[PDB]
């Protein structure tokens, strides 16, 4: 627990100590992407406190020392399951949002490559498929996150929606987002246009872009979507995945491509796969290369003690033996300091 | 007291259960009746005489002391090496235990020996388990770890572990199916 709540001042001095997120910042920056279990914890405790950890600190250091003139750099958070990749990414997202970046946050790229009831065919390119439900959901979340810059950003082309309806150069990107959200059939096209506009305008200095993608390994992997002919669909055929792939290139500048691997929710990957190549594959590693991999490891003893103390202060560990040294040692052994396992065990302990 | 068969062998005669009991009662009366050497020399002609094996502590190349043990549960066989000093790390088949045994029950079984002797976080373990399922492997590793740790705990602690059942090889194994019935004990539905 730190009195410091600004995501720009905390450093190694605050390592292993907590960092608060105000309710307004949680409702604005994080309408999506927070872990479901962390969301449940936030609702229960009424507080959103993230432990500051070396991965987040290092990625913040890189982002603060970044040179926007240089091409946008790719950072890839990798680590064993439940080590904290998603929450470190969320910490960096909060830092950038407080620094007034435009946050293009994909909460889980895995959702876009599986379990899709509505898989239409794109009208812009008949060889690609649309995912209207996911596109509209992400557009709503993006509008909520970046409404402030949404009216200040203008488009720089003509975008035809129907054979008659169109959006004109100089119109706010809010018009594009609203069209996508309201007309669910144009959601994927709105997402593509938004990605293109943000990528092009980040180079002009209009703002600084943070492309924060969780489960990035889903783009260049396989998919569990079948055509009407019971034919498998590779990711490139999906309009959303193709546009996000284009976004993931460092050809542009004026921002950073932060991403996090996630075996959880992946397809055709073994449970114990966590390394960058193991999770990305040849295509994914080729696309991301060069990139800076950042290791997210289990809690060190100081972090474990801090998290246990946080739960005890919240009275979450209702078991009478939890505060004891023996109980702490038992928790440490059972979870092997793994954040997710420790949280899950304390959820019922 | 020698058995009726032994007494018969001595007497080159066939006895009965009640005869043997009578003789044993008489001998017990003799024993109770402050039998001295003159009597004990006779009595002893009819008397018949009736802890964990700590492993040696070995040393690795780097001079660190450890103990090696093995344990089998069902079809699972585990070889466990426990080092005298460590930070509680347990590497099973080269994988961290929380990854090899994603099941809380199996992790608890791994914990049970060390937690019992109050040595959590004091020992490093390298285990290799083959055969069986997850639970059989966890039990075999638990037995091997307990046996290895016996070399590093005191004799009283070793006896306490034995009394807690941490050093007994579970003899419960799958019972063979029998012909004419559904399973080991399940019988085919009777048709009156
Ligand atoms: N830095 C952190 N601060 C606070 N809680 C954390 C932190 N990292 C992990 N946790 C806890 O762990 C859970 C979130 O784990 P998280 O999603 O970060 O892991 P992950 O490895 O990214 O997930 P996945 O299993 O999808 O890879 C929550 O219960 C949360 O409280
Ligand atoms: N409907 C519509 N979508 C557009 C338009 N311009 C860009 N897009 C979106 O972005 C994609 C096209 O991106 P573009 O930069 O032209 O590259 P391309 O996909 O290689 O042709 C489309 O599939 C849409 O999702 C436009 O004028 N109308
Ligand atoms: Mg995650």
């Amino acid at each position: 627990r730190t009195n410091e709540n600004d995501p720009a001042k905390h450093g190694d001095q605050h390592e292993g100590q907590h960092y608060n997120i105000s309710p307004q910042d949680l409702e604005t920056v994080f309408p999506h992407g927070l872990p479901p279990r962390f969301v449940m914890q936030v609702k229960t405790f009424s507080e959103a406190c993230l432990m500051v950890r070396k991965p987040a600190l290092e990625l913040l250091h890189y982002l603060k020392n970044t040179s926007f003139a240089y091409p946008a750099i790719r950072y890839l958070l990798y680590g064993e399951k439940g080590t904290g990749k998603t929450l470190s990414l969320c910490h960096v997202i909060h830092f950038c949002a407080k620094q007034d970046w435009l946050i293009l946050h994909i909460p889980d790229a895995h959702l876009w490559v599986k379990n899709c009831r509505d898989l239409l065919q794109s009208s812009y390119n008949k060889q690609r498929f649309d995912q209207p439900l996911e596109a509209s959901t992400w557009l709503k979340n993006f509008k909520t996150t970046n409404e402030r810059f949404l009216n200040q950003i203008k488009v720089q082309e003509k975008y035809v929606w129907n054979k008659r309806e169109s959006t004109e150069k100089g119109s706010p990107l809010g018009e594009v987002v609203e069209q996508g959200i309201t007309r669910v059939r144009n959601a994927t096209d709105a997402v593509g246009i938004v990605l293109k506009e943000l990528k092009r305008q980040s180079s002009l200095g209009m703002f600084h872009l943070l492309v924060a993608v969780d489960g990035i390994n889903a783009l260049w992997g396989r998919t569990t979507l079948k055509r009407e002919d019971k034919s498998p669909i590779a990711p490139e055929e999906l309009a959303l995945v193709h546009n996000l792939r284009k976004m993931m290139k460092n050809d542009w500048h004026g921002g950073a491509i932060v991403s996090a691997l996630s075996q959880t929710g992946s397809l055709f990957k073994p449970r114990k796969a966590y390394l960058p190549q193991e999770l990305l594959g040849k295509e994914g590693f080729d696309a991301l290369d060069p990139f800076i991999p950042i290791l997210v490891s289990n809690y060190n003893p100081k972090e474990f003690e801090s998290c246990i103390q946080y739960y005890l202060e919240n009275n979450w560990l209702q078991h009478e033996k939890a505060p004891t040294e023996e109980g702490k040692k038992e928790l440490l052994f059972l979870s092997n300091a793994n954040p997710s396992l420790l949280e899950r065990h304390c959820a019922y302990l | 007291w020698l058995i009726k068969e032994e007494l018969e062998e001595m007497l080159v005669e066939k006895l009965s259960d009640l005869d043997y009991m009578q003789f044993i009662r008489l001998l017990e009366k003799l024993l109770t009746s402050q039998c001295g050497a003159a009597e004990e020399e006779f009595v002893q002609r009819f008397r018949r005489s009736v802890k964990q094996l700590i492993e040696p502590v070995q040393y690795d190349e780097q001079g660190m002391a450890f103990s090696k043990s093995e344990g089998k549960r069902k079809t699972a066989k585990a070889e466990a090496i426990v080092y005298k000093h460590g930070s509680g790390r347990i590497k099973v088949n080269g994988i961290d235990y929380q990854l090899y045994f994603p099941i809380t029950q199996d992790r608890e079984q791994l914990m049970f020996p060390f937690h019992f002797v109050d040595r959590l976080g004091k020992h490093d373990v390298t285990c290799t388990v083959s055969g069986g399922g997850r639970s059989a492997q966890a039990g075999a590793i638990r037995l091997a770890m307990a046996k290895a740790l016996c070399s590093f705990v005191t004799e009283d602690e070793v006896e306490w572990m034995r009394q807690a059942g941490l050093l007994t090889t579970d003899p419960r194994v799958r019972e063979r199916k029998k012909p004419g019935q559904e399973g080991a004990r399940r019988k085919f539905t009777w048709k009156k």
